[PDB]
């Protein structure tokens, strides 16, 4: 009964397409205003176009080529990508309420 | 300066379907710290009213 | 709890209660369950900004 | 010598008003205490690295001189970690609702007895000087400068 209740839901389905896919997905402007602690010294003071100022970004986490894939609009994220930016984030904020 | 700077937005048309893009959102930015306003809302505001 | 000024509303209080009524007005005991809904519903939480 | 040894004159008297017996030792308490107060805000870590004991878990044990304090202050001078203003007010952006920064007071007060190093509430009470009204809305731009002026 749980066998076949899982098969015909999707819940397999939907779960391969989470790990093979990129689930996580964050807007350019999105991504600075929310991920510009862990990389301060990587973008000018100037005003600069979104998607240029996430490329810096990413070079300078140290993230691997397959762990990300920018887009037109949005940037993509593999699934435990994003999640992990999230807690050093947290440390980050962390050390700034210190 | 923000009346100025808008219309400098060279917005782009996507090659799938008729739906207008900002590649560059600089402008956008600038009007939006010239105003007072948030640039997120502005462009989600400006391509999906 | 994140309004502290208004803390405990009747909203909020009555939120929990009505949903009990319109559950014993159609619920009760079945072949495959005690308690089943034999009305479909679709609540509708708004939020202001 | 990274300090002045003239201005010792300064420190030494300022060593005498506590509500103590000044008889030449402190205890580790009154050394966080004088270092909290006069010297640049610190923080734990700092106290019981620059000339600490992390072993310690009773700071009303250890006592120490007067000398004692001048190596400890010229060292945070040079070892110390402050961020700037720019970092504080993203920091508390973070938190914002609106936008606009003008968050209620409850906000602050959660994120300063909860977040970071849990402070107390009765002590933030007497800093948190905003109005209690209908709204309730404290800024940070004033709020946070009053607060870093040191
Ligand atoms: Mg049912």
């Amino acid at each position: 009964l749980v066998l076949d209740q899982l098969r015909c839901n999707g819940v397999l389905e939907g779960i391969r397409i989470c790990r093979q896919g990129f689930p996580n997905r964050v807007v350019f402007q999105e991504f600075r205003q929310r991920y510009e602690i862990l990389t301060p010294n990587s973008i000018p003071k100037g005003f600069m176009d979104g998607k240029q100022a996430c490329v810096l970004m990413i070079k300078a986490l140290e993230l691997d080529s397959n762990l990300y894939r920018i887009g037109q609009s949005k940037v993509f994220f593999r699934a435990g990508v994003l999640a992990h930016l999230e807690e050093e984030r947290d440390l980050k904020i962390t050390d700034v309420i210190i | 300066s923000g009346v100025l700077q808008l219309g400098n937005i060279v917005f782009k048309k996507e090659r799938n379907t008729d739906q207008a893009s900002m590649p560059d959102n600089t402008a956008a930015q600038k009007v939006s710290h010239l105003l007072g306003i948030n640039v997120t809302d502005f462009t989600r505001g400006i391509l999906t009213p | 709890s994140h309004k502290s000024k208004k803390d405990q509303g009747e909203l909020e209080r009555q939120l929990l209660q009505a949903n009990p009524i319109l559950e014993a007005f159609g619920n009760a005991k079945t072949v495959k369950n005690d308690n089943s809904s034999r009305f479909g519903k679709f609540i509708r939480i708004n939020f202001d900004v | 010598c990274d300090f002045s040894e003239e201005q010792t004159a300064e420190f030494k008297e300022a060593f005498q008003l506590f509500d103590r017996t000044g008889d030449g030792k402190i205890l580790y308490s009154q050394c966080g205490d004088v270092m909290r107060a006069l010297g640049q805000n610190p923080t734990n870590a700092e106290v019981m690295k620059v000339l600490g004991n992390p072993k310690s878990d009773e700071m009303n044990l250890k006592t120490l001189k007067f000398e004692q304090f001048l190596p400890m202050m010229q060292t945070i001078a040079k070892n110390k970690d402050q961020g700037c203003f720019e970092d504080y007010v993203e920091g508390l952006r973070v938190f914002d609702k609106e936008g606009n920064g003008t968050v209620m007071g409850a906000e602050i007060r959660h994120v300063l007895v909860t977040l970071g190093e849990k402070m107390t509430e009765e002590e933030v009470e007497q800093l948190v000087a905003g109005h209690e009204d209908s709204n309730g809305c404290i800024n940070y731009e004033e709020l946070v400068r009053m607060v870093l002026s040191g």
